[PDB]
């Protein structure tokens, strides 16, 4: 499934 | 507004209303690079956290308190505060945003 560093990045990153 | 459609985009609202979540405005390496930087405690008393030494772009989204599932609806206020995270793993990286001083 998804990572926990991948579901960091779809949650709180908006470069 | 932009917290709408993007708890949205993100999968984060498709299934239920997320309270509150941040989006950070930096490049991903950037933010990487926080895990290297001032190391703290977390809340729970942990101390795999960092706090960035600068202030990044940062959106609050803030369920509003009539909010309710399927219609969610969000709070949203830009702002420039030093990031705190959790990290974790190798390479040593963020896993949870702990918060926004």
């Amino acid at each position: 499934k998804e990572t926990a560093a991948a579901k960091f990045e779809r949650q709180h990153m908006d470069s | 507004n932009y917290c709408n459609q993007m708890m949205k985009s993100r999968n984060l609202t498709k299934d239920r209303c997320k309270p509150v979540n941040t989006f950070v405005h930096e490049s991903l390496a950037d933010v990487q690079a926080v895990c290297s930087q001032k190391n703290v405690a977390c809340k729970n008393g942990q101390t795999n956290c960092y706090q960035s030494y600068s202030t990044m772009s940062i959106t609050d989204c803030r369920e509003t308190g009539s909010s309710k599932y399927p219609n969610c609806a969000y709070k949203t206020t830009q702002a420039n505060k030093h990031i705190i995270v959790a990290c974790e793993g190798n390479p040593y990286v963020p896993v949870h945003f702990d918060a926004s001083v």
